[PDB]
């Protein structure tokens, strides 16, 4: 329920430092950019194909709609 | 040396069998990390196993100099007798550093930090919280001792 009896943890040592001793943005770009491209590469092949086929269905529906409103060349006479 | 290596390993096991010394060493480690003040007095077990006689002799010839030693006597001791006994036996300990090099104490950086050794099988929890002290020669030590006397100490056997 509360802190004290949540889990049984043994032999685990945690080290932390003070926020005033350390930095808020430690290598925000030189390590942030490889991390964000790592995450994008790991989770890019599960979202991008559905979204691009949504884009294809959207543009094909718009194109077919515009050809449907276009004049039929069968009825010249 | 080998027998005392076995003895110091056994006493290390007895020391971390006790619990306030573990928190004492953990507090010094997390307080003076990166400095020679974090490392414990008894050292690590790997240093226990790899220390040899040459390093002990180097330490003895480096840190047992005369100007860093005080022969202090108290009680029924007569000062002139103590002085002539020191002159007879204890005079001329080293007097030389054999390299013209006296080691110096660099200032130790105190880092605000925390170390948490969670092991729930122990029946009681020991927590030590500290800040940086003033030093030995600082005049505020008496005032801080007054404040520590005001806060104080207690255990479960006090009858107050």
């Amino acid at each position: 329920r509360e802190f004290g009896n949540l889990a049984r943890i043994r032999h685990v040592i945690s080290y932390s430092l003070s926020p005033f001793e350390q930095r808020a943005f430690p290598s925000y770009f030189s390590k942030g950019i490889p991390n964000v491209l790592r995450r994008t590469r790991e989770r890019i092949l599960r979202v991008a194909p559905p979204f691009v086929v949504v884009y294809l269905i959207y543009t094909w529906g718009n194109q077919e709609f515009e050809q449907s409103k276009r004049k039929n060349p069968a009825m010249y006479e | 040396i080998e027998k005392e290596r076995d003895v110091i390993l056994r006493e290390m096991q007895e020391n971390d069998a006790s619990m306030q010394n573990v928190v004492f060493d953990y507090l010094h480690a997390t307080a003076f990390q990166g400095t020679p003040l974090a490392q414990a007095v008894e050292g690590p077990s790997e240093n226990v196993r790899r220390l040899s006689r040459t390093d002990l002799t180097d330490y003895l010839n480096r840190h047992y100099k005369a100007p860093r030693m005080v022969l202090a006597a108290a009680g029924g001791v007569e000062h002139q007798q103590l002085l002539d006994l020191a002159q007879k036996h204890l005079s001329s300990v080293s007097r030389v550093y054999e390299e013209d090099a006296v080691p110096g104490l660099t200032p130790c950086r105190f880092t605000g930090s925390e170390i948490r050794h969670r092991d729930d099988a122990l029946p009681l929890a020991h927590v030590a919280i500290a800040v940086e002290g003033p030093g030995w020669a600082n005049p505020d030590n008496v005032t801080l001792q007054v404040a520590n006397a005001i806060i104080g100490h207690y255990d479960c056997t006090y009858g107050g």
